[PDB]
């Protein structure tokens, strides 16, 4: 509850600051300043076509690691277990197979911007 | 060992074997335009070996005793019967050609086994990719149906792109009234009595199609009879040549291994040549075939695998 | 050696990152095996009484800690102090 | 607790009702397949968190390491659907029935 | 004469001793395992 | 024995005294199909037969440079195989042909 | 493919069942279905053509939804009687939606429309893994629920897999779409007898795996995915016809061959449990599962279709067939009927 008192505010501090930006400038919107930019010319294509990225494979290796990062995060509590020898090893096993998984891709030209 | 995959891991890597002259050179031309003083003397001058023209009977020379077998076992082609009497309803014009494509392909496959092991080049002559030249020459003139040209380019679509290009083709043009003279000055009656329009559709079907569509995947050394006929200056242009522009350089060892297991298994080299597209020129029926398959295994020496034939030696016919 | 030991010299001049990583990797697992104080991590972490220690009931047995905490018997860790 | 799980079970089903009716995109069906997972994360966490079954609390992450590894293999096929067609329409892949 | 020599021109003498010797170990362990058992079937109820 | 040329994309192409000889000897042969009276054949033979003798007598590259101007020898092999490519063009073309086709129609008296 | 990638993917395949087997939790038993789902897709797509991609998408999207519909039934069971097992007194629609999802992993009643489409447009290797090895872990969900399956819907999914796997197999010239609909027919036998002594569905699986594996491996030998291509085999390897005549007349169960054994002693367990009217509807349609094997062995064996002369080269170049994998699996089937009491 104490945080809702902080954060509904900041929406209003933003939402009250935007209504006083559209309804207090005296605008003159007609046709040719609303249309898109491309540096002083009429855009050839439609601005919403396939971009065809080139880091497509790295975006997935991130998509797999954000799990792996999440899969690390309980270590500050895991050290407060009584064993601290499986936590020792199994923390080496997770970080090692990652670097093995990272070094294989590093050599097989994964993070290299196909071109 | 049969090279498996263990051998690669155990160590038989092909890039480890590639020499500078480990290049599958080829040479192309017309029907009496060199290639027999030129294929030889590029081999002997560089170091690598020589495969001659794949005739009707290539598969019979690399198998068993190597003896040229009867015409019915190695096809039923009879090249000599083509020139003197074409356009026969007994389809020979095309049986002559689909059998050679297969054997120009088995030739090329049998090269890459040797190019990709004990690395030497291979000096072919009129390899796979210059095999359509006859067909267009044989189709523009009336010898083949359009219901059969499709059967060929089909097979080329299924067998070609698995293989790699002829890797710096060579060519010697020669004006078509001249090649007709070398034939007639070469005492064969069959190669004679050929239309010089069939030998103008041979080089119209070369410099319009082959030479342009190959000058991007590979390299071209377009010469003439006099730039050739001194076969050292053709070799020297091969030595001081800047190999680029092809699939050979943009691929790895494990791209050869699955191209090298593709090429050992000659059955796998030829599955898409035996397709059941039932054409009368190429379909032969059962009684014509069962007579031949069984009268081929009754041959004194095949009868069995290539190692178990007690009639031609094979002393350990009960263990090995 | 030379054909391995002098290869590390360029890999330390150029590529001077993987050498640290491949070292600190190999230098991480190896140190707890040659420590004097690694025994205590599973012990300093086992002393913490997060839950309440349930007492047993005296039945003429177990000459352990009597019904008195400051009594010299029992797991009296004077090793945590004076570490 | 017995007001959300009818409301989360009913959120699973709408996503199951969504990833069976398509709208001309393979990448909105893969997309509807992650909110399907998500209702099982939450309807598994709470059951493991009102029951105080901390021993099962390793499970809502193990479910979810296979929510992205399945999406990863899912996303990577679009690369091979696009590079044939470049459009990513589900109606465009029907040449298997032959 | 097989211009392209066979993969199997000679016997792969390991494969013989691997196959012959293995079978003779099978029997000797298959014979004893029966005799060892029938003899041991006769020490539970009678003969 | 040349580590890195000053130039860029012009590789070493070691074993000179061969390619510089394979090419000039090959111009002399792709010559001799022209007419003898054509002055291109007359002149470029006076060029190559000099350079061919300034390689067939001199084995050291660094001083050979000081005989055939065109230092950085490898830059000459680029030229030797370029003239070679030009004689072929000058063969299929007929530059030695008679005085110009369609002379000019008072085309050059400059001050207007 | 690179061996460091092959071994990892040939090993995740070896984990999927083996973790679906050696695990009582229905979460370990769930992931095992996914290791067998991730690993398959890189090898479906080895050619990266418009036939491999469409299969993998049609194999993935069709089969991840099932992994969720499974996983619902765990969580719905993790609440009720809190644990990670279908204990005894779990609710029906939890399991009738579980069995629903397995039937999508396997492909039975209308859940079969993805199997042939995927078993088509695929190499023959990796046609053998689906129909034989991917099928073992889903059943390991489904032997563990030995009782406590709805006897009603477990049985309509069988008959619907006898019909739809027999009516459909008639049309199909491509062998790969035939063997797909053989899997579906034989699963109505694996799946109808699941409450009724499922030591008979573990049987019909180990039989069926011995029948297909020679067949798919008999098609590797020449890469013939058409009736007109398996026909021209008397000219390539005529020595193979002696088995395929039996491999198929057994895989469509005729008595002297072992592939009638499962179709037979199953019916005994059906008759002996007072469902005298169901087993007939199966066995009358398992005969239709011979017509496109009768017709197929005609085209293959008992009438020499007209071959090619380009095939004369194939009579020079000395193939190599496997060893211990075909001769065993074609005599260890088709000649083991008298050892039925040892089977069961
Ligand atoms: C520092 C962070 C905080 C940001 C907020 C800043 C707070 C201080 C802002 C105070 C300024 C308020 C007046 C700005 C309005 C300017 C627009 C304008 O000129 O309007 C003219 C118009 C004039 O209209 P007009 O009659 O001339 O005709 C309009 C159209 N034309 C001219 C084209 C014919 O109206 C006003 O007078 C603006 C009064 C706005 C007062 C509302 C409060
Ligand atoms: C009524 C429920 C049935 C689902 C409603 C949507 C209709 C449908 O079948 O979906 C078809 C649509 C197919 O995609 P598309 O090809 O683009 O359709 C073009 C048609 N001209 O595919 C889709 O639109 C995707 C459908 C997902 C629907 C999710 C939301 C369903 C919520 C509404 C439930 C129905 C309301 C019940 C009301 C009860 C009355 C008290
Ligand atoms: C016993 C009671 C229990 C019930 C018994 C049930 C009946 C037994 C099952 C019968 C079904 C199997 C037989 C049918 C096979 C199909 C026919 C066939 O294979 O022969 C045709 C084929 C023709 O091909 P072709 O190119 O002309 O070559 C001929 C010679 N090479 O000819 C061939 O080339 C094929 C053979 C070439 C290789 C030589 C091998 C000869 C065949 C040996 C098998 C004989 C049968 C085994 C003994 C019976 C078992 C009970
Ligand atoms: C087409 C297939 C049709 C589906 C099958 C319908 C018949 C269902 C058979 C059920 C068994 C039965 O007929 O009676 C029950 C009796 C013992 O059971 P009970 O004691 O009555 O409890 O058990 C028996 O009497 C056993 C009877 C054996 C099964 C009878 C199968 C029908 C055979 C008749 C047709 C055969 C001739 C060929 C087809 C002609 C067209 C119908
Ligand atoms: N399809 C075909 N049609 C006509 N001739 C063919 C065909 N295939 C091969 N040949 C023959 O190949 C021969 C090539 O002869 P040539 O180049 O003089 O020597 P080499 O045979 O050593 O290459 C020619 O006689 C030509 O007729």
């Amino acid at each position: 509850m104490n945080l809702y008192t902080v954060i509904f505010i900041n929406i209003l501090l933003s939402l009250t600051l935007i209504l006083v930006a559209f309804w207090l400038p005296q605008m003159n919107l007609y046709s040719e300043k609303a249309n898109p930019y491309e540096c002083g010319f009429d855009p050839t294509s439609s601005a919403r076509l396939p971009f065809s990225m080139k880091f497509f494979l790295v975006a997935i290796t991130f998509l797999l690691f954000d799990l792996e990062i999440a899969l690390l995060l309980p270590l500050p509590w895991a050290i407060q277990t009584i064993k601290t020898s499986t936590m020792m090893i199994m923390a080496f096993i997770l970080v090692t197979i990652l670097s093995l998984g990272l070094a294989y891709e590093w050599t097989q030209k994964g993070l290299e911007w196909t071109e | 060992l049969r090279y498996g995959l263990l051998a690669a891991i155990l160590g038989d890597k092909t890039t480890k074997k590639l020499h500078e002259y480990s290049r599958v050179i080829t040479v192309d031309g017309n029907i009496c335009s060199g290639k027999n003083k030129l294929a030889k003397e590029i081999a002997q001058q560089l170091g690598m070996k020589h495969y001659p023209e794949a005739g009707i009977q290539y598969s019979s020379t690399t198998t068993g005793d190597g003896r040229p077998l009867d015409i019915e076992f190695s096809g039923s082609c009879s090249l000599e019967k083509f020139y003197d009497d074409p356009k026969s309803n007994d389809g020979n014009s095309y049986r002559l050609q689909s059998w050679l494509y297969a054997s120009r392909l088995l030739q090329y496959a049998d090269a890459l086994e040797h190019l990709l092991s004990t690395g030497q080049g291979v000096v072919l002559e009129r390899s796979i990719y210059s095999d359509f030249v006859f067909l267009e020459a044989m189709y523009n003139q009336g010898y083949i149906r359009k219901q059969c040209v499709d059967h060929y380019n089909e097979i080329k679509r299924l067998t070609l792109p698995e293989y790699l290009p002829p890797h710096a083709v060579i060519y010697i043009d020669v004006p078509v009234p001249e090649v007709q003279s070398r034939i007639q000055k070469k005492g064969d009656p069959h190669e004679m009595k050929v239309t010089s329009a069939y030998l103008q559709d041979i080089e119209n079907a070369y410099k319009k199609t082959f030479l342009p569509k190959m000058s991007e995947m590979c390299e071209v050394l377009v010469y003439d009879s006099w730039e050739a006929e001194d076969p050292t200056k053709v070799v020297e242009d091969i030595e001081y040549l800047k190999y680029n522009k092809g699939p050979w350089l943009k691929q790895d060892d494990w791209t050869f291994h699955y191209l090298r297991m593709l090429v050992q298994d000659k059955t796998e080299v030829l599955n898409y040549t035996t397709i059941p597209v039932y054409l009368p020129e190429i379909t032969i029926g059962a009684h014509q075939g069962s007579r031949i398959y069984n009268s081929f295994r009754e041959l004194p020496g095949r009868k069995y695998a290539p190692g178990y034939n007690a009639e031609v030696g094979d002393k350990w016919i009960w263990l090995k | 050696a030379g054909r391995i030991s002098a290869f590390l010299k360029n890999a330390w001049a150029k590529e001077p990152v993987l050498v640290v990583s491949f070292s600190v990797w190999g230098l991480a697992i190896i140190m707890p095996m040659i420590s004097p104080y690694t025994k205590y991590a599973s012990m300093i972490n086992k002393a913490t009484p997060y839950n309440y220690p349930v007492p047993v009931r005296d039945d003429g047995n177990m000459p352990d800690v009597p019904s008195h905490p400051q009594d010299p018997l029992g797991p009296s860790l004077d090793w945590l102090k004076n570490l | 607790m017995p007001s959300t799980f009818f409301n989360l079970t009913m959120a699973f089903s709408l996503s199951l009702l969504g990833t069976l009716m398509f709208r001309s995109h393979l990448m909105s069906t893969l997309l509807c397949l992650e909110g399907m997972v998500l209702s099982l994360f939450i309807m598994t966490s709470v059951t493991s968190l009102n029951s105080n079954s901390m021993s099962s609390m390793p499970i809502p992450i193990t479910i979810l390491v296979f929510a992205a590894c399945e999406a990863a293999v899912g996303l990577a096929l679009l690369v091979k659907v696009s590079n044939t067609y470049g459009t990513d329409y589900v109606q465009n892949l029907n040449l298997l029935q032959c | 004469f097989y211009v392209r020599e066979p993969v199997n021109a000679k016997p792969n003498w390991l494969a013989v001793g691997l196959s012959v010797g293995a079978s003779v170990f099978m029997w000797i362990y298959l014979i004893q395992t029966h005799n060892e058992d029938v003899l041991e079937y006769k020490r539970r109820n009678g003969l | 024995l040349k580590k890195t040329t000053g130039l860029v994309g012009l590789a070493v192409c070691d074993t000179p005294h061969e390619r510089l000889t394979i090419l000039y000897t090959k111009t002399l042969d792709i010559l001799k199909h022209f007419p003898k009276h054509a002055a291109y054949r007359k002149y470029t033979e006076q060029i190559t037969n000099e350079k061919l003798d300034m390689v067939k007598a001199e084995p050291d590259v660094k001083k050979l440079e000081a005989l055939l101007q065109g230092g950085e020898v490898e830059e000459v092999i680029l030229q030797a195989e370029k003239e070679l490519s030009l004689a072929r063009k000058m063969l299929k073309w007929k530059p030695w042909e008679p005085l110009v086709e369609e002379p000019p129609a008072n085309q050059w008296k400059w001050p207007i | 493919m690179n061996p460091i990638t092959l071994a990892i993917i040939y090993f995740t395949i070896f984990l999927g069942p083996v973790i679906t087997m050696s695990s009582t939790n229905l979460m370990l038993m769930w992931v095992g279905l996914e290791f067998s789902l991730l690993a398959i897709i890189p090898m479906l797509i080895n050619k990266k053509n418009p036939r491999s991609t469409e299969a993998a998408t049609k194999y993935f999207v069709t089969q991840a939804t099932a992994s969720m519909i499974i996983l619902l039934a765990i969580v719905l069971n993790y609440k009720q009687l809190g644990t990670w097992m279908f204990q005894q007194q779990t609710n029906g629609l939890i399991l009738n939606m579980t069995l629903m999802a397995l039937s999508m992993k396997l492909g039975l009643a209308p859940f079969h429309f993805w199997l042939p489409e995927v078993t088509q447009g695929i190499p023959l290797h990796m046609g053998l893994i689906l129909l034989t090895w991917q099928k073992i872990a889903p059943l390991s969900i489904l032997i563990q629920i030995y009782p406590l399956l709805n006897s009603t819907i477990i049985l309509m999914l069988a008959i619907t897999s006898i019909f739809m796997g027999a009516w459909g197999g008639l049309n199909q010239t491509q062998m790969r779409k035939i063997m797909a609909y053989s899997s579906i027919a034989h699963m109505g036998w694996m799946l109808a007898i699941l409450p009724y002594n499922p030591s008979l569905t573990l049987l019909n699986l180990m039989i069926y795996i011995i029948l297909t594996a020679p067949m798919f491996m008999a098609l590797m030998l020449n890469n013939s995915m058409t009736i007109n291509s398996i026909s021209l085999l008397w000219n390539k390897t005529p020595a193979m016809l002696t088995m395929i005549s039996l491999m198929l007349l057994s895989l469509g169960g005729l008595p002297p061959l072992t592939g009638f054994l499962p179709k037979w002693i199953i019916i005994t367990e059906l008759m002996k449990n007072n469902c005298l009217i169901m087993a007939t509807l199966m066995a009358m349609m398992a005969l239709l599962n011979l017509f496109f094997y009768t017709r197929l062995i005609y085209s293959t064996s008992l009438t020499m279709f007209p071959t090619n002369n380009n095939s004369k080269m194939m009579t020079h170049q000395t193939k190599t067939k496997p060893n211990l994998m075909f001769s065993t699996l074609a005599i260890m089937s088709t000649m083991t009927l008298p050892l039925a009491p040892q089977l069961i």
